[PDB]
């Protein structure tokens, strides 16, 4: 993962904000990502919510 | 000993003063002909110069044979020079300000302590009017004698820049200087300068009197304007390329306004503030005998 | 008691050490009620700056944290060579050449510790681009014939910050009451050939003056941009014009700004396409070729500091003063020092010295020697010859 | 910056007195400062400083934060309806260095070298001719509404 | 909007950085589609210059928008002051990730 | 607690104005150092009456 600059997430005061990027950074999953990428082409038929 | 024609040293063939140029050896007059100016809103008005101390500064017993030609046109066109106060051999040329003294100067530009053999070497007598303005050379960093280093600046740029009508009325709107340029121009400039024999121009400039020396001045006014040139360059506040349609066109800014700059820069030659001082006095010392 | 000791004393070994070669900032003006450190950044105008005094946080080993109760010890159980007289100690007078040696491994460390990236930075600082199209205002007009034309974001994304390096007044807006002189004026105050759209049709007078002197227009974007000109001889047209990359180089030309010689033009153009990993990956290989030199103390330095460098983007980094409001100042020849006005692309003079004797045999035929295409052609070679 | 205006003050009250031709015991022909190194902003109040603006003998600007009033001032000037002040004001700008006088104090200047041949004052010095503005603006600071009487 | 600019200065982010391409080849092949005229949206187009990526600096763009929005987001906890530059350095890097 | 009333109502802060004016904050806010690369200063130290 290269989600925080060094050494910021060692950082006290960066704490809150380090929390709120591990809060949305979703482990990566082949299988989920090229869905992501596929689903960008193909028909949508129910609407995504 | 080399005789100074009734023109000066100058006329000879020997002492031809020609920049690089379109793959030629150009004189100053036809390359001061590409120089374009941009008048902006600020003006220049020169001021009266001081009057050059009396006093020439004493020539140190110096056992050497001081290489003087190449430490004056270093010291103001040169690219690497610095601290060209510390050693202070400039006073040397006091030496040869004597009546009769055994001391002679090279057309090497180097000071003998006696005459020499197979070394040419200009007429004592001029050369002691040379002396007696120019050791003045060796008192640029002395604190009692240093040269103003802003104003002086004004009449480089009348006399660079200015127009006949400009010249005439001693203020000009400060210009912005520009010509189509090769790779490293100002660089290749500086330094087809830097090996000129100044020392035939300065001679002929302090010896010669009357109509010949009137003669002189109109003569080489382009020369000593290319001096200006390199020297306004290195007291340059910035110098960019323009674009112009596969062409490109160097532009000096400011002629005639010391930025008094210290730091260096590709596009030109730099001045320490030793080489600051020094050009001042040496502007000081010829542009008071370049008006008489 | 020991303030006797500490005017006397301490004072002329703060005196000493304000003069050591890496003290380089200012610390104080006395003044707490106005005193503010200088904030100089390395703004990269393709990139994002790197403040260099940053609440970063990393502690330094604990470095950046005060204790103030280091002041009880002081006042009170600590004493002074001065304070003791009654024995007398002699003063000690340190030798200047441990901290100066030191220095000196420090300075001379970091001095070539940039070489390699400032190099191939120095390369390629022409060659970034805006995508501009070249609209075609007369009949038989070569495709790079006619008015140049960018969107207001790619200026705002290349040209502007470098406009703002350069030190120059922002380029004019045309309304088409412009007159071609006005034009003139702008691209002479500032040396680049930029003028920016605003309102209205532009006049003839102007559009041929655009075009005969490959002035770019910076429209704020391209809907219906034949209604932005007077198009008299209607042969201007809103689907008749070429798309293409603009190189900075092409625009720029500053000598320790943006390395622009025809020899590393000619260099450039036999760069593949480039991305900012190949690029690292370039000054990486370049840095594994030079192991340079260091002293011991120099070693130590190294693996202090002590690692990574390649996330700050490099491509025309200037060192400039930002506000306290975070905007990036430009140069002022007055307050900030001279030095700081053109990294010459992080490099010695005397590296641009021989730099321009080796672009010198670079460019030179003699050693040209990778060709370019083959005829294939069935022929006796009766009478060889490789010419 | 307060420095600045508080000279640019004394100056132009002094010039104030000089202009209505009545004798002063003035310490110096100039009596405001000249930057040698400085910000922007105090370039610019050196520049409206040295221009003696019609507005300061009017009371136009507000005194209780004069240094604001003299940077706004310097604003009206960069871009002065009036091609002459606003081409000397940028050029008082361009070269703050120099100190900006008008003749009739270079005349003082004079004077006063005469007097005292080795005095030391300021070299770099441009003598600029001043220029008229036909504009007069009522003003009166100080408390009391305005009555008027419209025609 | 008269004046909820920063508003639609911020949603201009958002607007998407390829181009509309039409599907020629399925055309050509004559493969099904439910359109009059078949297209769909590229996210992104190859660099056209040797060395500048027209998608990486609309990014830079983005984060310094919206640095320049952290930045003037007034806070009164003590740790909202300090996440605030926090976030700032953050958005500094992830500049550099995404070019 | 008074004088105290009456200096934190000025602000906790200030910044020098580009007229060189003091412009106290007026408000009472507690200070983190990420202000000190910020425009604004303690107000204690204005040394302004
Ligand atoms: N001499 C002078 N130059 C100015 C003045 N105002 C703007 N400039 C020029 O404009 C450049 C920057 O413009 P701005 O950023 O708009 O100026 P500012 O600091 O915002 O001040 P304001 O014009 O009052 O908003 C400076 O480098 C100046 O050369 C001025 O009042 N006097
Ligand atoms: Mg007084």
């Amino acid at each position: 993962k290269r989600y925080f600059p060094e050494n910021l997430e060692q950082n006290q005061s960066a704490a809150r904000l380090v929390s709120a990027v591990k809060a949305r950074a979703s482990e990566a999953d082949i299988s989920s990502i090229h869905l992501a990428i596929a689903r960008e082409v193909s028909p949508m038929f129910n609407v995504h919510e | 000993m080399l005789q100074q024609p009734t023109g000066g040293y100058t006329t000879l063939e020997q002492f031809a003063f020609t920049i690089r140029n379109d793959g030629t050896n150009a004189t100053p007059t036809q390359f001061l002909q590409l120089l374009s100016y941009e008048a902006t809103e600020n003006e220049l008005v020169k001021k009266t110069i001081p009057t050059p101390e009396t006093h020439l500064p004493s020539a140190r017993n110096v056992p050497g044979n001081v290489y003087i030609e190449d430490a004056i046109t270093q010291a103001l066109f040169g690219i690497s020079a610095q601290n060209v106060n510390a050693h202070g051999y400039f006073s040397r040329l006091s030496a040869l300000a004597l009546p009769n003294t055994s001391a002679r100067l090279g057309l090497d530009g180097v000071i003998y302590n006696s005459e020499t053999i197979n070394i040419p070497f200009y007429d004592p007598a001029a050369v002691a009017n040379f002396a007696a303005t120019y050791a003045k050379l060796g008192n640029a960093s002395t604190p009692r004698y240093r040269a103003d280093m802003i104003d002086i600046y004004a009449h480089v740029g009348l006399e660079l820049a200015g127009t006949d009508a400009e010249r005439a009325a001693g203020v000009m709107p400060v210009k912005r200087a520009k010509f189509d340029s090769w790779e490293g121009s100002l660089i290749s400039l500086s330094r087809d300068v830097v090996n000129w024999k100044i020392l035939a121009f300065l001679i002929d400039l302090c010896s010669l009197e009357g109509e010949a020396l009137r003669a002189f001045k109109t003569r080489n006014r382009d020369v000593f304007r290319m001096m200006l040139f390199i020297m306004s360059t290195a007291v340059a506040a910035n110098v960019v390329n323009r674009k112009v349609t596969k062409r490109v066109d160097r532009v000096l800014e400011y002629i005639g306004v010391n930025s008094m700059r210290t730091a260096g820069r590709t596009a030109t030659i730099t001045y320490d503030l030793s080489r600051h001082e020094f050009a001042a006095k040496f502007l000081q010392l010829t542009f008071t005998r370049w008006n008489a | 008691n020991i303030a006797v000791a500490h005017t006397d004393h301490l004072s002329v070994v703060y005196a000493t050490m304000s003069n050591f070669m890496l003290n380089f900032t200012n610390n104080f003006s006395g003044n707490h009620a106005t005193f503010k450190p200088d904030q100089y950044v390395i703004t990269s105008p393709e990139g994002s700056y790197k403040p260099i005094i940053e609440r970063q946080g990393e502690t330094v080993d604990g470095l950046t944290i005060i204790d103030t109760s280091i002041v009880w010890p002081i006042l009170c159980q600590c004493t002074y060579p001065l304070v003791r007289q009654s024995i007398m100690e002699e003063i000690v007078y340190p030798d200047p050449s441990t901290t100066l040696s030191q220095s000196l491994s420090v300075a001379q460390v970091l001095s070539k510790l940039t070489l390699p990236d400032a190099f191939i930075n120095m390369i390629l600082s022409g060659g970034d681009s805006v995508v501009m199209r070249t609209y075609q205002t007369e009949a038989d007009d070569d495709l790079d014939e006619g008015i140049r034309m960018t969107t207001y974001d790619q200026y705002l994304s290349h040209i502007r910050e470098r406009l703002h390096i350069t030190n120059v007044p922002d380029p004019i807006y045309i309304t088409g009451a412009s007159t071609p002189d006005q034009i003139a004026a702008s691209v002479q105050a500032t040396h680049v050939a930029v003028v920016l759209y605003q309102s209205g049709v532009i006049n003839g007078p102007a559009s041929t003056y655009l075009r005969e002197n490959e002035v770019l227009v910076v429209m704020p974007d391209y809907y219906d941009v034949v209604s932005r000109f007077a198009n008299a001889n209607l042969q201007m047209n809103n689907n008749r014009y070429h798309e293409s990359v603009l190189e900075i180089a092409d625009i720029f030309d500053q000598a320790d700004f943006i390395q622009t010689s025809d020899a590393v033009r000619q260099l450039r153009a036999l760069m593949p396409t480039l991305s900012t990993s190949q690029i690292r990956h370039a000054i990486e290989r370049i840095a594994q070729i030079t192991d340079v030199d260091s002293t011991d103390y120099g070693k130590l330095t190294l693996r202090f500091l002590g690692t990574l460098t390649r996330s700050l983007k490099m491509q025309n980094a200037q060192i400039r003063r930002i506000r306290p409001d975070g905007t990036v100042l430009r140069y002022d020849d007055q307050i900030d020092i001279e030095a700081f006005r053109w990294s010459r692309y992080f490099l010695d003079e005397l590296q641009l010295r021989r730099l321009s004797v080796g672009l010198r045999l670079i460019t030179n035929p003699r050693i040209a020697r990778r060709f370019n295409g083959v005829r294939i052609m069935y022929l006796t070679d009766d009478d060889p010859d490789p010419d | 910056i307060d420095h600045f205006a508080a000279k640019i003050l004394e100056d132009w009250r002094q010039k104030e007195k000089l202009d209505k031709g009545a004798l002063v015991e003035a310490d110096r022909v100039i009596q405001r400062l000249i930057p040698l190194s400085s910000s922007t902003y105090v370039q610019r109040l050196a520049a409206i400083g040295a221009l003696y603006p019609n507005e300061f003998t009017e009371n136009v600007l507000d005194l209780s934060r004069l240094s604001t009033a003299l940077l706004q001032l310097s604003d009206t000037y960069y871009q002065h309806a009036n091609d002459q002040l606003r081409r000397l004001y940028r050029r008082m700008y361009n070269d703050s260095r120099t100190l900006y006088m008008t003749q009739r104090h270079q005349e003082l200047l004079l004077a006063q070298i005469t007097a005292d041949p080795n005095i030391l004052l300021y070299p770099y010095t441009y003598i600029f001719t001043t220029i008229p503005t036909s504009m007069n603006y009522i003003s009166n600071t100080g408390q009391g509404r305005i009555k008027h009487s419209l025609t | 909007l008269a004046g909820a600019n920063t508003i639609i200065a911020i949603m201009r982010l958002f607007t998407p950085q390829g181009f509309l391409r039409t599907d020629d080849l399925a055309i050509a092949a004559n493969f099904p589609r439910a359109s009059r005229n078949p297209q769909t949206y590229i996210p992104y187009t190859n660099q056209r210059g040797t060395v500048t990526n027209e998608f990486a600096s609309r990014f830079r763009t983005i984060v310094a928008t919206l640095a320049n929005v952290v930045n003037e987001r007034a806070v009164q906890d003590d740790m909202q002051k300090a996440t605030r530059s926090c976030t700032k350095q953050w958005l500094r890097h992830l500049e550099t990730q995404f070019d | 607690p008074v004088e105290y009333g009456i200096f934190v109502q000025r602000g906790a802060t200030y910044t020098i104005n580009a007229a060189g004016e003091f412009e106290f904050s007026g408000r009472n806010e507690k200070w983190d150092q990420a202000l000190y690369l910020s425009e604004h200063f303690p107000a204690l130290f204005s040394d302004v009456p």
